[PDB]
């Protein structure tokens, strides 16, 4: 509908694609089989982003209030653009940045804005993978190392801070983090980590030396390893004392959440972090599949596993959340049993949790004065479900911690750490795929130059980026991008995308085009949510989300050992440098949209 | 340390895979 004169030029002619499969076998990769290219889109569309995201989102609002908003918004926001961003890569046969430049010479800032967000979303995602190596590193060991507290000088003291904390919060933040108490103490390099983040970027290396060539074959492991182990982590998670009690409290969600908006705004951002949409790399690898692919099919299947599988890992995790909170319950209530037979004399085992109450009563008529300086606890189980853990606790607090209560805890703990390194994996083929196909098609090295070479460089250069996180103030920093702004960019390049192709390029054409592809014109579900739907709801969120997100002030969680009520939360203010970072993180690759824009419309004049 | 000779290990075999790759496409000729 917007005016694009000679687009007929810059894209394949439909009548060139029949003659150009049998023709083009070199200088463009191609899937070896369909089963590589489903692994690929199932390893980035139900990688991390959608199993490390979405069950720390369901417990940070609400079990069971989340799932429905995410999953309304999976169907009318996410299918969509899954099945546009399949189809337009299937059909103009190039990357990200190939596509939108050929749309329209004004739009290469939408794909320079994809290959900067896959930067960060890569440089994200490669740190969570070093630590989840440092944690598989120290799970070759009977009693696994955070069971345990380190002792003084005297070598008969635990460390205060494990004392007054627990053995897996000191692990975590003492022994891992080495962490400081703001982000203004920058400390040094935690050269433990930095040989965890050499592996984790070394391994990726080994897998996406040559692209498809070699990310192909590794995803028949990488795609199918996490699923299996979920699947035996879901049993071993159902088969736990108190999993039932969190599996009851995810699926009885408070409605009084429903209506908050953060709620809503976290599950738009979330629906585009769970598929890998506005990365470009499911662009870049649906260009490979054969013109006559059933793009359509692909998205609706890939769709039903992400849902699936969004649902799934959140029963694995509240089922181990609610053995959590009942093994506290339980153990909160013994003391409180162990404090009146301590202070009354009683026979042990004749105060129950049965019999508690009536003998606190029975006890206190006896001698009040001496049922006065008893100290009890007030612990109700719907208090432990209900406790919210911030930044990377589920994996490395909750799980960690439910681990050395099983038997054979070093078996647990090197399949979960193994099922979460091979899906940062997956995912991580998807985000070098956003960054290196775009590279390569800014012709920025020798072409002469094997990809061996630009890939390697890539990964030095995002290596030698991520020293920042390996810093003793690191978490603080990994957890800005946990802020609106790593959200903000991948909105406005979702909605840049649906309305470039629907309105610069022309859905009319579009339609004609996948009536070429696979047979029959997109029924009128796509149409409305290609047309309004999927649109409108893009720029609703955008808007409400600086509403209250953005213009919330930014605070952050510090571990200080030297706090009042020490093992407990005091969230500050990040200084005013901070969000300076936070604008040119989330700005810069937003603003490459319009920036370029306009650069193209006045070198034109 | 144990976590460091499984890191060794894991490195080890990774690199040695790596070369192995690299020298395979020189071998692809
Ligand atoms: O800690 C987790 C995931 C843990 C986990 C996932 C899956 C499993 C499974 F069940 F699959 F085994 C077990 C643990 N996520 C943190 C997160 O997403 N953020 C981003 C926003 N805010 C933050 O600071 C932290
Ligand atoms: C941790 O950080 C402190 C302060 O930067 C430093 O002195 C110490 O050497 C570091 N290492 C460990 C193991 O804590």
């Amino acid at each position: 509908v917007l005016p694009n004169p000679g687009l007929d030029a810059r894209i394949p002619s439909l009548a060139e694609l029949e003659t150009i499969e049998q023709e083009e076998a070199s200088s463009r990769p191609k899937w070896d089989n369909k089963a590589q290219y489903m692994l690929t889109c199932l390893g980035f569309c139900v990688g991390l982003g959608n199993v490390w995201r979405f069950p720390y989102l369901c417990q940070s609002h609400g079990g069971g209030a989340f799932m429905i908003p995410f999953l309304i918004l999976l169907v009318l926001e996410g299918i969509p653009l899954l099945y546009l961003e399949f189809a337009i890569g299937q059909r103009l046969r190039r990357g990200s940045l190939g596509v939108w430049s050929s749309i329209h010479p004004a739009l290469k800032g939408l794909g320079l804005a994809s290959m900067l967000t896959s930067f960060m979303v890569g440089l994200y995602y490669n740190t969570i993978i070093s630590w989840i190596m440092w944690y598989l590193f120290n799970s070759f060991q009977e009693p696994l190392p955070w069971s345990d507290c380190p002792l003084n000088e005297n070598q008969t003291g635990y460390v205060d801070e494990c004392a007054r904390s627990s053995p897996v919060d000191y692990f975590w933040y003492r022994e891992t983090l080495n962490i400081s108490t703001s982000i203004s103490d920058s400390g040094s390099i935690q050269w433990w980590m930095l040989l965890c983040l050499a592996c984790a970027w070394s391994v990726l290396y080994m897998c996406t030396i040559r692209g498809i060539e070699t990310t192909g074959k590794a995803v028949y492991i990488t795609s199918t390893l996490p699923y299996v182990v979920l699947t035996i982590f879901l049993i071993r998670g159902l088969t736990l004392k108190g999993a039932t009690n969190g599996i009851v409290f995810l699926f009885t969600p408070n409605v009084t959440e429903l209506a908050q908006p953060d709620t809503w705004l976290d599950a738009g951002a979330q629906v585009f972090f769970s598929f890998s949409l506005a990365f470009g790399g499911l662009i870049s690898f649906s260009s490979y599949n054969s013109v006559h692919n059933n793009c359509e099919k692909d998205s609706v299947i890939v769709s039903i596993i992400n849902g699936f599988t969004s649902v799934y890992v959140a029963i694995v995790v509240y089922s181990v959340i609610g053995f959590r909170a009942t093994q506290r319950y339980d153990d909160c209530f013994s003391t409180n049993i162990l404090t009146l037979i301590n202070g009354f004399d009683l026979p042990e085992g004749n105060v129950t949790q049965e019999n508690f109450v009536d003998m606190q009563q029975r006890c206190n008529a006896s001698d009040p004065a001496a049922y006065a300086q008893l100290v009890f606890q007030t612990c109700d189980i719907n208090a432990f479900l209900s406790e919210a853990v911030e930044g990377t606790g589920l994996a490395f607090i909750v799980f960690t911690e439910a681990i050395t209560k099983m038997p054979l805890s070093p078996l647990w703990s090197v399949l979960f750490f193994i099922m979460l390194f091979c899906l940062g994996l997956s995912s991580m083929f998807g985000n070098m795929e956003g960054v290196v196909v775009p590279l390569q098609d800014l012709r920025v090295i020798p072409p002469k130059w094997p990809k061996e070479v630009l890939t390697g460089l890539i990964c030095l250069g995002t290596f030698l980026i991520g020293f920042i996180f390996t810093l003793n103030s690191g978490q603080y920093w990994l957890s800005l991008l946990d802020s609106y702004a790593g959200s903000i960019p991948l909105l406005i390049i979702a909605f840049c995308e649906m309305f470039s192709v629907v309105y610069v390029y022309g859905v009319d054409r579009f339609n004609k085009d996948i009536e070429f592809m696979i047979g029959h014109k997109p029924n009128i579900f796509w149409q409305v949510t290609w047309r309004v739907v999927s649109p409108l709801l893009m720029l609703i969120i955008f808007l409400f989300f600086f509403v209250v997100e953005v213009s919330q002030e930014l605070t952050y969680s510090i571990w200080d050992p030297g706090y009042e009520e020490f093992p407990k939360s005091q969230k500050i203010s990040y200084p005013n440098w901070v969000y300076v970072v936070v604008v040119i993180v989330a700005g810069v690759p937003s603003l490459t949209i319009p920036g370029y824009a306009i650069y193209k419309l006045i070198r034109n004049h | 340390s144990i976590w460091l000779i499984v890191f060794g290990v894991v490195m080890g075999v990774i690199v040695v895979g790596i070369v192995i790759l690299i020298f395979t496409g020189i071998r692809d000729r």
